[PDB]
């Protein structure tokens, strides 16, 4: 199981305490809020730098 | 720093594998950094330094051997240099050098570029044997001018690379490696020697990612390369740097695809097991072999400072990969995945979380390491609110600036 996860064939981790294999179901359907946040922060820092340089 | 005490080095093989001034430098550092074995290391060093008419470093080595022998004469309660060598060595060294100099200067009156280049290279080789670094460089730096063919350029690059390693002018090595590689249209494996020199120079220049990449491209067909670095240390140099920088999939591809590092790993089965244990998540056996590799290779020339940083990186990377496929990772089991204690791992884990790239939370109650999977949206909203607050503050600042500039408010 460890080898399979490290090969990116398994989307999940292992609970060795309880002898359990928890797999990430990745049902959130996101990965777009991350792009929105990156865009927001990058362009707002961009605007702040532009305003500071122009002032 | 270094100069630690540890036994079991094989002096005969390490001295015989290398040859030249590189061997002379290797014997001196090994003697200087490995006590309780410095005498035989110095005795073998001086026995080889007197060959090829050395002058200045001989006095330093003879003085060190004289001190070492004097120390041996007081513990279980100094050799003569035979200064007849000085009379003999100087008289022979001068006469042959003057004869060679007379020929080259006459050849300079004959005006042949290749002959001038070849003679200057011979003068540089003699000066290096005599123990004259800068003198060889100027001879080599006059041979660089009179080049005619691509092979002449390659020989010119190799000589400058060899000298600048002793001079520790690694910038000149890297510049000549780039010149020798990029220029002539990127059985005689010439690029392999250049890649080996670049990897050693980069590693001595505190570089690991590019040095391992260059070392992995080195073909084993080069075989005998004792003027710079032995194949045994080359495999070790590549393996340690690859383990510290190359990730799992990066490691697996590069080692297998090269097919020459597999031969290199055959030369050093210890690092081969270390990499294999690293792949199979057996870091307990991986690191205990690493500590065994620590003492045997911390008395190495260009490794001793860098190996400690490399080993520290290896320990960090091993911990990161181990915890990655774990949700409720028991810190007892993670501690049991090495010879470390529970408290020591907890301190190491806490340091890794502070630095980062482990993304975990420590539950000291049951001593279980729980991975952190924060909601993207909550963090996004928090930092967006912070950005809005900062934007409002900066807007207030700009409005105040405009107000004070419009009203001409300034200290006179």
């Amino acid at each position: 199981l460890v080898q399979c996860i490290l090969d990116n064939t398994i989307h999940g981790r292992i609970d060795q305490v309880n002898q359990l294999l928890e797999l990430d179901h990745q049902k959130r359907g996101g990965a777009r809020y991350t792009a929105l946040d990156k865009w927001t922060n990058q362009l707002n820092s961009l605007n702040q730098a532009v305003v500071s340089k122009l002032a | 720093n270094y100069v630690v005490e540890n036994p079991s080095l094989d002096l005969e093989q390490y001295a015989a594998s290398y040859s030249g001034l590189m061997r002379i430098e290797r014997l001196q550092f090994i003697a200087d950094h490995c006590p309780t074995l410095r005498v035989e290391a110095l005795k073998m060093a001086l026995s080889f330094v007197q060959r090829t008419f050395n002058v200045d470093m001989y006095e330093e080595i003879h003085r060190k051997l004289s001190e070492a022998t004097r120390e041996l004469q007081n513990a279980p309660d100094p050799p003569a240099l035979d200064t007849a060598w000085v009379e003999a060595t100087r008289k022979k060294a001068l006469l042959k050098l003057e004869k060679l100099d007379t020929d080259l200067k006459n050849y300079k009156g004959n005006s042949i570029k290749e002959s001038i280049r070849r003679g200057h290279d011979d003068l540089g080789d003699h000066y290096l044997d005599c123990g004259d670094l800068s003198n060889a460089l100027k001879c080599y730096s006059r041979a660089r001018d009179y080049c005619t063919s691509a092979k002449h350029v390659i020989n010119m690059c190799l000589n400058v690379i060899k000298v600048s390693v002793y001079l520790q002018n690694w910038s000149h090595v890297l510049s000549y490696v780039s010149k020798a590689e990029s220029t002539p249209e990127i059985t005689q494996a010439i690029l392999t020697k250049l890649k080996c020199a670049a990897g050693l120079a980069e590693l001595a220049a505190r570089k690991y990612k590019q040095a391992a990449k260059c070392l992995l491209l080195a073909s084993f067909d080069h075989c005998d390369f004792p003027e710079l670095l032995s194949p045994s240390n080359v495999a070790i140099y590549g393996g340690l740097c690859a383990l510290a920088t190359f990730d799992r999939q990066e490691l697996q591809r590069n080692v297998i695809s090269s097919s020459s590092f597999k031969l290199f790993l055959e030369l050093e089965p210890q690092v081969r097991d270390i990499i294999f244990k690293f792949y199979e998540s057996k870091y307990a056996s991986c690191l205990k072999m690493l500590d065994e590799m620590k003492d045997n290779l911390l008395l190495d020339m260009y490794l001793a400072p860098h190996v400690r940083t490399l080993y520290t990186q290896i320990r960090n990377r091993a911990l990161i990969q181990y915890f990655s496929p774990y949700v409720s990772a028991d810190m007892h089991r993670m501690a049991a995945a090495f010879n470390t204690t529970v408290a020591a791992l907890e301190d190491e884990l806490t340091q890794l979380i502070l630095e980062g790239l482990i993304s975990a939370r420590v539950d000291s109650h049951s001593k279980i390491l729980y991975a952190r999977d924060v909601d993207q949206r909550s963090t996004t909203f928090e930092k967006s609110l912070l950005m809005g607050k900062e934007f409002q503050r900066r807007a207030k600042a700009m409005m105040l600036r405009a107000a004070v500039l419009r009203n001409q408010i300034h200290v006179k």
